[PDB]
RNA sequence: CGGUACGAAGUCGAAACAAGGUAGUUGAUGGUGAACCAGUGGCUGAACAAAAAA
RNA sequence: AACUAGUCUUAAACACACCGCUCGUCACGUAACA
RNA sequence: UAAUACAGGGUUGAACUGUGGGUUAGUUUCAAUGCCCAAGGCAGAGCACUGGAUUGGAUACCCAGGGAACUGUGCUCCCAUUAAUAAGAAUCA
RNA sequence: AUAAGAAUUAAAUCUUAAAAACAAUUCGUUAAGCAAAGAAGUAGAAAAUAAGA
RNA sequence: GGAAGUGUGUUUCAAAGAAAAAAAA
RNA sequence: AGUUCUAUUGUGUUAGCAUGGUUUCG
């Protein structure tokens, strides 16, 4: 089963943790049987409105990176719980991957129709 | 959410009702009147029975009252039911 | 009764070696082998695998390659399903609407077993041999005696054993009170159930 | 019938005005550029109104209600209360030096009178903000009270 | 739109009118009743003004 | 239903009959309860 | 009501007084 | 024993029918000289009030 | 903003028509069941 | 009622199938609140009860406080018991 | 005692009080338990429920 | 962090405030 | 009608989350 997760690293957060984050995640991805199909950084992006992490602080923009993977449906919650444990990242979500609207093919042309 | 109004080159009396206008079409006095009490779920029910039953009588009826006003204004005549066949044909 | 349960939960939580729908090598050498990996049904979801199973009973069972609506490929499949949702059961008991669907696939599989019994007696022997489900016979119209009734849940019992049977807890025949380590005494609905001869 | 806060009035420490408020480093309780925000809390019983210097983080300066200006018990729901308050507020403010603020509140009932009161007496008002903060979470997620009367 | 968690379900005519958006008779089932025709009689009552009768030729 | 239902209203039932509802102030049920 | 307010006016009292003595 | 039906109209209140002056009634309850009252969940065999569009 | 006369709408268990209809304890005799 | 996991049902199509159904007790899965039991136990609100008023008078309506009840694969189906006035066939373009 | 807050048809109980840390109003920060406000026309298929007053 | 400005990437205030009313200057 | 697959899921049970009335802390 195909999967794409969204996370929203805070300006704390370093190239060192992403890596170390991402090792984390295929290591589950692998435990499950999975594979990790592509990473991707989507720049440093505002947030609609000041994220207040409890004792972490308050942050007004973030990170965005993604990953697509395949793993058994089984990963999914233990992805999510470690996700959420981690500090650095602000805010998460995966979702199941779609034939026709993922960021693997509709990548390209999604607001310019010309 | 918070409606911000501008009181710039107008009147501070014409502000609060333009503030007053918003407040009642978004319902917020409604809402907090039925915030402020509990309401037991069958008289929700009814009253959802109720509202949903009445208001589209009352949008008609507001067009209904609109064309009358627009007429009487206008000096409009009753229609007469077009007969079919007519040429429509220019007198020239 | 609880290592059954756990016997059965197990069983059908194991995965076996192969791939989800129908692929096959010519489809499968094509993409990468992790991507391979990714296809393979250890990655597959509940409904992919329990999807491989009947696909395997049809192709067992089945009049011709597409074969998936005559009497005993529907057996078969009802079957699968009613397997699979009396797992999810022993999972999420809280799901009543499943208990319901479960006994009108009860139903529905009686009726495919009545109607395939009349219609061809050996291959109706023949397919609850390969089930390994009980052969019920219906050459005489059932009895109105709970006890000499046929039983839907009772079939497929060679699975699940403690889906057999049941003593009578009704007036006279309801448990009496046992005092427990508390100190309190209770006395049981129903009577705990014994392992069947 | 004094027409203020009975106790104020009476422990009043010799009368200056603004004797009680803290002051900047500079020793100004109003700096020359600082903007003020009137936030009004109506009721049926009572209106307080605090006024704010937004440039100070948010703080109040001063504040009024029925018993400030004078007015007790049932008389505090009438519109006469809302308009008083709102003089009151109108009035402390030209003392100190303030002529244009930005209005804000959560309940709209009795807030006219307040701004016509404002306007009357020459407190500009350069926005308004109604701040219902209405529930986003559900309508009986903290049982609300009972209903009156049965 | 809201979200009342059940309908109400009255069977009296005037909590029916109410609780409806129209209680406009319909037209008769072509299957089950005949269609109203201008030839119908009417019904027998007595005509009434405030509660007397008007009951007279000349 | 109609002697039956107008006992029922009238409340000879709520005394004289066994309820697995139960309450305090019903007759209870000490068997398995099943539908007749 | 007029419980919780009480004990939690009692219980920051004696906080404060225990933090004052520490 | 407790309850129940008939005749009589006596004392005490005014529970329902109008928004019956606290909508009514219902399931199981708690409380009360009496009808009843209170909470909770049901119904309507209830009312009052009731949106134009930015 | 209130009142009377209307006039209109809605509700009604009122129709001798709200000075209506109507509930119950207690008291009071004749009885059946238990 | 966001995503995710596990299961249905509905709708649309292809294939398969070939009167294989309609109704249903000596049947039993589920099912508001309350009550019994178990859990927890002071976010809110809230019987009994307390005391602040109105009333000849209130054991109520109003106000303040409140240890009963408010989340369970348990016990469990009383009802103004859940999409209606039982389910199916026929009559209509 | 008293005023103020709160409430009420009007009052009272209740909370704070003498320069304020939590009576009440404004501003920040967490914490706790709780969870249908916003998005679906019972409307339009000819589709229609009960002789009368 | 709050409030602002434009010779700038600038300045200012700043980790709770608030203790008659009505005026003069 | 039923079985299989197909596209879709304001359906039922689900670990966790975003938001919010209320109370709370300063």
């Amino acid at each position: 089963v195909f999967y794409e997760t969204f996370v929203l690293f805070s300006k704390r957060v370093q190239r060192a943790d992403i890596r170390q984050l991402l090792k984390q995640q295929e290591a589950l991805i692998t435990k499950h049987h999975g594979s990790m199909l592509a990473v991707r950084d989507l720049g440093w992006r505002k947030t609609a409105f000041r994220v207040i992490k409890p004792r972490q602080g308050i942050f007004w923009f973030g990170r965005l990176f993604y990953f697509s993977f395949g793993a058994n449906p089984a990963a999914i919650t233990e992805m999510s719980q470690s996700l959420q444990s981690t500090n650095g990242v602000l805010r998460h979500a995966t979702v199941r991957m779609k034939k026709r609207h993922n960021l693997m093919t509709y990548n390209h042309h999604i607001h310019a129709r010309d | 959410m918070s409606c911000h109004r501008h009181v710039f080159r107008a009147a501070p009396a014409a502000v609060f009702a333009s503030v007053q206008r918003w407040g009642r079409r978004n319902n917020v006095h409604k809402l907090t009147l039925l915030v402020q009490t509990y309401e037991k779920p069958c008289v929700k029910r009814t009253r959802i029975a109720e509202e949903k039953a009445y208001y589209p009588r009352w949008f008609y009826l507001r067009y209904a009252t609109e064309v009358i006003r627009y007429s009487l204004k206008h000096h409009l005549r009753l229609g007469q039911a077009l007969d079919p066949n007519d040429d429509q044909r220019l007198d020239a | 009764y609880i290592e059954a349960e756990k016997e059965f939960l197990n069983e059908r939580a194991q995965v076996p070696d192969a791939y989800i729908e129908r692929w096959h090598g010519e489809d499968l050498s094509k993409l990468s082998p992790a991507l391979r990996r990714c296809l393979h049904l250890r990655c597959a979801s509940s409904k992919e695998l329990h999807s491989w199973r009947k696909l395997q009973l049809c192709r067992l069972l089945q009049r011709r390659p597409f074969d998936t609506g005559s009497p005993a490929v529907q057996l078969a499949c009802l079957t699968e399903k009613i397997l699979n949702v009396r797992a999810h059961l022993l999972r999420h008991f809280r799901d009543q609407q499943k208990k319901k669907v479960l006994s009108i696939w009860l139903s529905r599989r009686h009726r495919v077993m009545k109607y395939l019994y009349r219609v061809d007696f050996n291959l109706y022997k023949y397919v609850c041999q390969q089930l390994r489900i009980k052969c019920v016979r219906f050459a005489i119209p059932d009895s109105r005696d709970r006890q000499r009734a046929i039983s839907p849940i009772a079939v497929d019992g060679d699975r699940c054993k403690f889906l057999i049977r049941q003593k009578l807890w009704k007036a006279r025949f309801r448990p009496r009170q046992l005092k427990q380590v508390d100190g309190k005494v209770v006395r049981f609905t129903r009577h705990p159930m014994e392992q069947p001869s | 019938t004094l027409g203020g806060h009975p106790r104020r009035f009476k422990l009043m420490g010799g009368r200056p005005e603004f004797h009680h408020v803290d002051r900047n480093k500079n020793g100004h309780i109003i700096e020359p550029t600082d903007k003020f925000q009137v936030v009004i809390t109506t009721s049926k019983n009572n209106v307080h109104a605090q006024v704010v210097n937004k440039s100070r983080a948010y703080r109040t300066i001063f504040g009024s209600f029925a018993g400030n200006v004078g007015i007790r018990k049932q008389a505090q729901q009438g519109t006469q209360c809302a308009y008083r308050i709102g003089q009151n507020i109108a009035r402390k403010c030209r003392r100190l030096g303030i002529s244009q603020v930005e209005i804000k509140f959560r309940r709209i009932m009795r807030v006219n009178q307040l701004l016509q009161a404002f306007t009357a007496h020459g407190l500009g008002v350069t926005a308004i903000a109604h701040e219902p903060r209405l529930p986003k979470c559900g309508q009986n997620a903290t049982k609300p009270r009972k209903r009156r009367r049965v | 739109a809201p979200f009342p968690r059940g309908i109400v379900k009255p069977r009296s005519a005037k909590v029916r009118a109410i609780l409806n958006l129209s209680v406009e008779q319909r037209q008769p089932n072509p299957l089950r009743a005949p269609r109203k025709s201008l030839l119908d009689p009417p019904p027998c009552v007595a005509p009434l003004e405030k509660g007397n009768p008007k009951l007279d030729r000349q | 239903c109609s002697d039956r239902k107008r006992k029922i209203l009238n409340g000879t039932e709520y005394i004289r009959r066994k309820s697995s509802h139960r309450g305090r102030i019903k007759r209870g049920s000490q068997a398995p309860a099943f539908k007749r | 009501g007029r419980s919780k307010v009480l004990i939690r006016r009692l219980k920051e009292r004696a906080k404060k007084e225990a933090e004052k003595k520490a």
